RNA sequence: CAGGCCUUGACAUGCUAGGGAACCCGGGUGAAAGCCUGGGGUGCCCCGCGAGGGGAGCCCUAGCACAGGUGCUGCAUGGCCGUCGUCAGCUCGUGCCGUGAGGUGUUGGGUUAAGUCCCGCAACGAGCGCAACCCCCGCCGUUAGUUGCCAGCGGUUCGGCCGGGCACUCUAACGGGACUGCCCGCGAAAGCGGGAGGAAGGAGGGGACGACGUCUGGUCAGCAUGGCCCUUACGGCCUGGGCGACACACGUGCUACAAUGCCCACUACAAAGCGAUGCCACCCGGCAACGGGGAGCUAAUCGCAAAAAGGUGGGCCCAGUUCGGAUUGGGGUCUGCAACCCGACCCCAUGAAGCCGGAAUCGCUAGUAAUCGCGGAUCAGCCAUGCCGCGGUGAAUACG
């Protein structure tokens, strides 16, 4: 039960509660960041590539 | 519990059948999946079969069990004890 | 630690008497980093001992300290197949730490209901040579003398 | 303390308000 | 007629204005003792001038913001001691030896991942 | 008390009880067995019996391996004993001088 | 006559805060020099590995740096000339009054 | 399993982002999605060309995609045939004014993503992986690089036991921030499974 | 998991044939899904004053390929991570020694946080690590002066509010600064001990950073991927249940057992963040949760916001209590289609265990521990006492 689920997550639901974010990249339902539309893993994968504008390794 | 400003919630599809049976005179058994529906004064004396996930449990409604939810009378877990 | 002999923290002299030893005592009173509370308790105690016995609190406090200092202690050392309680002299740094520690602990075993009072009275007894604090010191010393025979195992 | 709702401290810990901690 | 110093401790910053007079001291719109009422830590703030006897010789106008009362107190201690070195250059000796003229860099160490706090580690049961 | 984990395997109360009677051999040494934990597991080669037990004089960690789950358990016990006997007697070695 | 500058890169921000402040200082009269508005930092903290290993993270941040410049004595010499200026890509400009 | 990604570690020091723009909270995600879809299409279509980097720029309703490549011609076409074909496929997806540029990769044998893909191609052709890796590194050093390191992990040669083979020459100081190191990855799909290829090229320190 | 349903199928690329495309709107049956069905107008380039004739814009219906599988194998794998370990190490080239595995270098004397550096040496170099280059913090400077600041002079509705100014604070970009550089001493040197200057001293504090490799470590359930397995079902939709069960057992935490405390009332002092079906001033109804009004703020402007410990006063008087706040009864609020299973919050009542914890065992070397509160991601709401951050207060001790 995966591709059917990345699909069902797209279609608007019968009630607005049933909506939930999936990672637009890998389809992950968990740890999905609103700001990027990405999960924690993809967030890390693209950022390391430099394909997230302004995003950089944070050190203090 | 549910805000008093809002309604006394019954799923309408359950309720409708109640009033239908009330008019003609009650009663046939009513199979419902509506655990979330309040027992309502109009329902008293009926016997509603409440699906617990597996079986439909026959529940004869009485004057004492009005304010409650339908699910409260069709328990969802089989537990006979330990050991 | 393994590499070097650590550095003794130099404390800041206390506001009311200008005393590093008082500051140290305050910190030992201090629970949960509530030093304002800690400060009051001591200074409140300093008030009390003046009322009960009109002298210099500072003089009392310092006399109580010199009375709780263990001059000799036992430290275990397992030699062969037995643990011997070896008699050792206490370094002045350590004498201080133990004295201030026992003072507060013995204070807080006392029955009267307010800390400042317990701290007051214990400092009064220890100054005169009574109280559980001095009892600790006396005992530690007696243990050491009791094992004078093992004083050659000293490192 | 912090576990008692009917007190000020309890409402702070819990991050709510009421009679025992008003705003 | 005016003399100035900048004090910082932790997150507290203090602007202090030394102006000669009888010794009245003001912190953020209130007397010293009104703002630091009930704090033993307080009178440590006036320590730099006690080192050069400027106890009663100066009034002091003082701003303070950020951090907490104690850090603010330590901040004041710094600034008024900068103000003094400013009021007289030869004040350095008999101020530097008391280290009043230096700023301690000791601040809150950052919280690290894997730990409960900065250094406090989570409890583990090996077996 | 004593915990047993059967990783990605099903076992019976019988088998669990067997392990308890087998660990029981360690009671020989009259020392406290604190939270003994047995983990049973299946590799492609055979079974694996893991155990971690703490005692007043140290920890016991051992892994037993064998095609027969019972032998795997028995070898686990053998390795645990040898460790426990060292923990209980190593201190006696240097009583002189 | 307000110009508000916002970018993810501060080299290309200060770049453009400079040039706007130059352009209108040329065709006069007064530019209120580029004031650096405090940065809004958006942090993202992630577990390094895809599965378990909770105690290991990596920190990422996204910094929106703000600049403000005020052209005080405008004179539409500036206003028209400003309409064409070579602005880098990582910067967004806002003009208001 | 340890080493930090050598590019993400150098962002804004020796290496610059590939999507350079600003966007606010309400917008960022949607631009980013479109950005990746642009890369999705182009990564498939421009592979044969020798795709190394794909820079992306944005202002307002208009976007400029700069494609770096070893074979500019394979991108552009005959007088602009494919280059035109692209804008249409592009701005259909974009739905906005999509400027497509192309730019030379002066030395493809100093471009780490290129070296990586070449070796990945070589090992899908059932070439001798170790002989290949030494070659790749030999090419990169001849082309003047200050150091090189290439790594291949997986069922090498078809073997059931996965293994990792690498080779290196000169300097590759992955710990040095100011050292410019191009990095690239290439996936080699075979009948027996996936091999991973990593290429490190040390162009020099800044 | 149970039950009700769907069969090129929730989704890709196809090729073919019927319908009209396309999109919206209702009706029946039903828990819903689904099944049933009654609505209504398709541009094009086209013979079109004419029926009529498409093409492919997209759908529909029937096919066939195919889809789909969080089914198996992390012991076939890529990727990424954990660990030993921020440990000081792991090697290569050539030469030399050995029949050979292999040695040498890399050992040795000194030194360092360090295979750090020095001296010596059949070794002479080189690489990956170490360090440095990067970020935060500490001092200072330059450039800037609003939405931030207010030293001084004017107004001052009595509030940096106004004039004004950018000094100061700050904010945020760029620089300076520490190198054992300088003196004493020991040294063959490298260094070590002490001093001064200085905001800072011997890596200034913290961060990012993790060698060759190990654990046939972890993940086929984030993703990818070989192969094996499912195909009116091991795919797909829905309603309900379950993941929240409870004789027991262990791990991590929260709150505690009280007077250095608890309660009330009044009164101070942060930082980092977050906020247009959002953050909510202020007003009014309610004991309250909250509700209804309603201004401001694309936010250094406005808002969350009150920080808490603390301070000042008053009560409690050593009791299972004015400690503790579990359990349960009753009444409400809010979110949400819906709080029975299974939400958080408020109020009334109830007011348990617990009097400091056996064997055993964890953390921490300084702004640390301890203690105090604040924010954020996720997020309709929340089971967060979790996690990642932030500042407040602020120790003890290290012989070895
Ligand atoms: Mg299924
Ligand atoms: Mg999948
Ligand atoms: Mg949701
Ligand atoms: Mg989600
Ligand atoms: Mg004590
Ligand atoms: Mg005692
Ligand atoms: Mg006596
Ligand atoms: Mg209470
Ligand atoms: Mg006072
Ligand atoms: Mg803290
Ligand atoms: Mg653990
Ligand atoms: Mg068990
Ligand atoms: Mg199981
Ligand atoms: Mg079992
Ligand atoms: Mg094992
Ligand atoms: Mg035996
Ligand atoms: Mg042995
Ligand atoms: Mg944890
Ligand atoms: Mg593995
Ligand atoms: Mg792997
Ligand atoms: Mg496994
Ligand atoms: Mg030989
Ligand atoms: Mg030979
Ligand atoms: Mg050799
Ligand atoms: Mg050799
Ligand atoms: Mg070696
Ligand atoms: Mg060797
Ligand atoms: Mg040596
Ligand atoms: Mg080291
Ligand atoms: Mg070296
Ligand atoms: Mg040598
Ligand atoms: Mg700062
Ligand atoms: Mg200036
Ligand atoms: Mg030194
Ligand atoms: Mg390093
Ligand atoms: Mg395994
Ligand atoms: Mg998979
Ligand atoms: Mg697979
Ligand atoms: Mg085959
Ligand atoms: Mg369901
Ligand atoms: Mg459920
Ligand atoms: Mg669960
Ligand atoms: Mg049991
Ligand atoms: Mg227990
Ligand atoms: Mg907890
Ligand atoms: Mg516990
Ligand atoms: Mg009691
Ligand atoms: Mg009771
Ligand atoms: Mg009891
Ligand atoms: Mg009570
Ligand atoms: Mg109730
Ligand atoms: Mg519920
Ligand atoms: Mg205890
Ligand atoms: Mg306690
Ligand atoms: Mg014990
Ligand atoms: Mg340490
Ligand atoms: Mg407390
Ligand atoms: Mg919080
Ligand atoms: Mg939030
Ligand atoms: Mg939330
Ligand atoms: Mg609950
Ligand atoms: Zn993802």
């Amino acid at each position: 039960a995966r591709k059917a689920l990345i699909e069902k997550a797209k279609r608007t639901p019968k009630f607005k509660v049933r909506a939930y974010t999936r990672c637009v990249r890998c389809g992950r339902a968990r740890s999905v960041y609103r700001f990027f539309g990405l999960c924690r893993i993809c967030l890390r994968e693209l950022a390391h590539k430099g394909q997230l504008p302004g995003v950089r390794k944070a050190s203090w | 519990p549910r805000s008093l400003k809002k309604g006394v919630f019954v799923d309408d599809h359950l309720l409708e059948k109640v009033l239908e049976l009330n008019a003609k005179g009650e009663k046939r058994l009513i199979k419902t999946w509506s655990r979330r529906s309040t027992i309502v004064p109009e329902m008293v004396g009926h016997t509603i079969a409440v699906y617990n996930g597996k079986q439909h449990v026959p529940v004869y409604i009485t004057e004492n069990m009005v304010g409650h939810k339908l699910g409260e009378f069709a328990p969802t877990r089989t537990y006979r004890g330990h050991g | 630690a393994r590499r070097r002999r650590a550095e003794v923290r130099q404390l800041q002299p206390d506001l009311v008497y200008g005393d590093v030893l008082v500051t140290a005592f305050i910190n030992k009173i201090m629970r949960d980093g509530k030093k304002n509370l800690a400060a009051r308790i001591f200074y409140d105690a300093c008030k009390i001992i003046q009322e009960k016995t009109g002298q210099e609190p500072l003089k009392v406090f310092k006399q109580a300290v010199e009375n709780v200092k263990p001059r000799m202690e036992v430290r275990s050392r397992r030699v062969g197949g037995a643990n011997y309680q070896v008699p050792m002299e206490v370094s002045p740094r350590r004498q201080q730490s133990l004295a201030l520690r026992w003072l507060v602990q013995a204070a807080n075993q006392r029955p009267e209901r307010r800390a400042a009072v317990r701290i007051a009275h214990e400092l009064m007894d220890a100054a005169e040579g009574k109280g559980g604090a001095v009892k600790k010191k006396e005992d530690v010393e007696r243990m050491a003398e009791a094992n004078r025979a093992y004083a050659h195992y000293r490192w | 303390g912090k576990g008692d709702r009917r007190t000020r401290r309890g409402k702070i810990w819990r991050g709510t308000y009421g009679k025992y901690r008003p705003r | 007629e005016q003399y100035y110093g900048t004090g910082r401790r932790k997150e507290a910053v203090a602007r202090v204005f030394l102006r000669p007079g009888n010794g009245k001291v003001t912190v953020n719109g209130q007397d010293f003792n009104e703002y630091f009422q009930g704090l033993v830590r307080a009178v440590a703030a006036l320590e730099p001038l006690r080192a050069v006897d400027a106890l009663g010789h100066f009034d002091a106008y003082i701003t303070v913001r950020g951090g907490g009362k104690s850090g603010q107190i330590d901040a004041i201690k710094l600034g008024i001691a900068r103000a003094l070195v400013q009021y007289n250059p030869d004040y350095r000796a008999k101020l530097k030896p008391l280290g009043f003229l230096t700023r301690d860099a000791r601040v809150v160490e950052r919280k690290k991942y894997g730990k409960h706090k900065a250094r406090r580690a989570p409890q583990y049961s090996k077996r | 008390t004593m915990n047993i984990t059967s990783k990605q395997m099903e076992i019976t109360p019988a088998i669990r009880q067997h392990v308890a009677d087998r660990l029981a051999k360690l009671e020989k040494w009259q020392t406290h067995l604190i939270n003994p934990h047995i983990i049973l597991s299946k590799e492609p080669q055979g079974f694996v019996a893991d155990a971690t037990i703490n005692t007043p004089n140290g920890v016991l960690v051992a892994s037993g391996k064998h095609e027969d789950m019972y032998t795997a358990i028995n070898e686990l016990i053998n390795k645990l004993e040898r460790q426990l006997n060292k923990l209980q007697h190593k201190g006696e070695a240097r009583r002189a001088a | 006559i307000r110009i508000k500058l916002r970018g993810f890169d501060h080299k290309t921000l200060d770049a453009s805060a400079q040039k706007i402040v130059e352009a209108a200082r040329r065709s006069g009269a007064q530019v209120s020099g580029p004031i650096p508005l405090p940065t809004r930092v958006r942090r993202f903290t992630v577990i390094r590995g895809p599965f378990k290993h909770k105690d290991s993270r990596e920190h990422f941040e996204l910094r929106t740096h703000n600049r403000l410049v005020d052209i005080i004595n405008p004179n539409r010499k500036t206003i028209e000339q400003l309409m064409t200026l070579d602005l880098p890509t990582g910067v967004e400009i806002e003009i208001k009054t | 399993g340890n080493k930090i990604h050598p590019i993400g570690f150098r962002l804004g020091i020796t290496r610059d982002w590939e999507s350079r723009w600003y966007a606010g909270k309400k917008q960022y995600r949607h631009l980013l999605l479109e950005d990746q879809r642009i890369r999705g299409l182009l990564e498939k279509e421009l592979y044969s060309a020798g795709l190394a980097r794909v820079d992306i720029e944005r202002a307002a309703d208009n976007v400029a995609v700069t494609v770096h490549v070893a074979k500019p011609g394979v991108v552009i076409g005959r007088g602009g045939e494919r280059i035109r074909v692209l804008r249409e496929e592009l701005a259909k997806l974009t739905g906005k004014n999509v400027a497509l540029n192309v730019q030379e990769v002066q030395n493809p044998n100093l471009s780490a993503p290129l070296v990586a893909q070449r070796v990945a191609e070589q090992i899908e052709r059932r070439f001798a992986v170790r002989r290949a890796i030494k070659q790749a590194v030999q090419r990169v050093m001849e082309s003047g690089a200050k150091g090189a390191k290439v790594i291949v992990s997986g069922r090498i040669g078809g073997a059931e036991q996965a293994r990792t083979e690498w080779a290196a020459q000169g300097r590759v100081p992955l710990h040095t921030l100011r050292a410019n190191i191009d990095y690239g990855f290439a996936l080699a799909r075979t009948t027996y499974g996936v091999l991973g290829v990593k290429a490190y090229i040390f162009l020099g320190e800044v």
